[PDB]
């Protein structure tokens, strides 16, 4: 349900 | 949530001199990709945050190379090599390992320099005003060190007392003064009963107290 | 040149809603990811928020979930918050911020902040009045004047001179709070006195919770 560190969002 | 907290939380610093800033977390801040997602962050008067440092030392675009960052785990530290006069303003670690990023509470830098002596002026109330109903009296003390002054307002040498307020600026981030306004508010009515509007301002660069006045009329 | 204006802050009373907007520029916003950032008393920043940059993954910290949305437009470099369910803990500054391309890093250019006050009081836009130059406020061959705003709720106005082509020796003071409950604030700078009667002084006075915008030319007294 969270966004790990190592996600990325950008394109 | 991972508690930041930051030291110290005020930092008074000489212009040139180094300047440390610590920062410990509740839990380890190494991530299993290797990484250890440690932030710093800088609050400036008139400017928007910014990012000054990411994953511990790395530095962001624009930054100047007197900002530096280290440490490993649960401590760490924001170094400046030598503060300079822009570098007032507020700095914030914050946590990117943990679920929810986290930041610290601040430190505020500010810069220890050499007595100046304000400036004092003061406007009476505009004839745009008074047609309202209401005199504001303003006395402005400009660009003193350090930020300590005592204002105090006299109408035909009685001393006022419960009918001011005053507000400080933050330290400027040039010549790292502070400047400061008092502001005397009565009823038209009651300004019309009186002649003499005086502030009378103390501060650590005068001799003595400095009276700035005017009649009304 | 990257540029984020957050818009859209006010009052608001407990438990409706309220839309934030932030207008970016100067960089290819479809290309990134977008937060908000809020600053509350006694509370320190806190993060709200996060968007991707195709709008595909949406997250939130919990005491906003059900609560706040996140969405963004990006034909028109545009990120939104709508929150619906107003608490009084809301009451903050509201920051959108560019992501970094790790979430763990955050963000690296931040707006200048939208104020969301949440309270059952009127929005009250403010009077202006000017501190002309006078014999009484010059010294050594400089002169001070100034606005005084007052009487206004909820907080922020903000005072330009010259519509920001004068910014040297301006201070805009903190505003103080009335017995009232209204607020004033007082705006000055200080200019040559040998050219009072050759230079046009203005103050800019935004009051944007009320859409309240006043120009004062601000005349010398002789």
């Amino acid at each position: 349900p969270n966004a790990n560190p190592n996600a990325n969002p950008n394109a | 949530d991972v508690v930041m907290t930051q030291s110290p939380l005020s930092l008074p610093v000489t212009l040139g001199q180094p300047a440390s800033i610590f920062c410990r977390s509740s839990q380890s801040l190494v991530y299993s990709d290797g990484n250890t997602y440690l932030n710093w962050f800088q609050r400036r008067p008139g400017q928007s945050p910014r990012r000054l440092i990411y994953k511990v030392s790395d530095r962001d675009s624009g930054v100047p190379d007197r900002f530096s960052g280290s440490g490993s785990g649960t401590d760490f530290t924001l170094q400046i090599s030598r503060v300079e006069a822009e570098d007032v303003g507020v700095y914030y670690c914050m946590q990117g390992t943990h679920w929810p990023p986290t930041f610290g509470q601040g430190t505020k830098v500010e810069i220890k320099r050499t007595v100046a002596a304000p400036s004092v002026f003061i406007f009476p109330p505009s004839d745009e005003q008074l047609k309202s109903g209401t005199a504001s009296v303003v006395c402005l003390l400009n660009n003193f060190y350090p930020r300590e002054a005592k204002v105090q307002w006299k109408v035909d040498n009685a001393l006022q007392s419960g009918n001011s307020q005053e507000s400080v600026t933050e330290q400027d981030s040039k010549d790292s003064t502070y400047s400061l306004s008092s502001t005397l508010t009565l009823s038209k009515a009651d300004y019309e009963k009186h002649k003499v509007y005086a502030c009378e301002v103390t501060h650590q660069g005068l001799s003595s107290p400095v009276t700035k006045s005017f009649n009304r009329g | 040149q990257v540029q984020l204006v957050e818009s859209g802050g006010g009052v608001v009373q407990p438990g409706r809603s309220l839309r934030l907007s932030c207008a970016a520029s100067g960089f290819t916003f479809s290309d990134y990811g977008m937060h908000w950032v809020r600053q509350a008393p006694g509370k320190g920043l806190e993060w709200v928020a996060i968007i991707w940059h195709d709008g595909s993954n949406k997250y939130y910290v919990d005491s906003v979930k059900g609560r706040f949305t996140i969405s963004r437009d990006n034909s028109k470099n545009t990120l939104y918050l709508q929150m619906n369910s107003l608490r009084a803990e809301d009451t903050a500054v509201y920051y959108c911020a560019r992501a970094a391309s790790s979430f763990g890093s955050g963000f690296d250019y931040w707006g200048q902040g939208t104020l969301v006050t949440v309270s059952s009081a009127s929005t009250k836009g403010p009077s202006v009045f000017p501190l002309a130059p006078s014999s009484k406020s010059t010294s050594g061959g400089t002169a001070a004047l100034g606005c005084l705003v007052k009487d206004y709720f909820p907080e922020p106005v903000t005072v330009s001179w010259n519509s920001g082509a004068l910014t040297s020796g301006v201070h805009t003071f903190p505003a103080v709070l009335q017995s009232s409950g209204l607020y004033s604030l007082s705006s000055v700078v200080t200019v040559p006195s040998s050219s009072l009667g050759t230079q046009t002084y203005i103050c800019n006075v935004n009051h944007k919770p009320s859409n309240t915008k006043v120009d004062k030319k601000v005349e010398p007294k002789s």
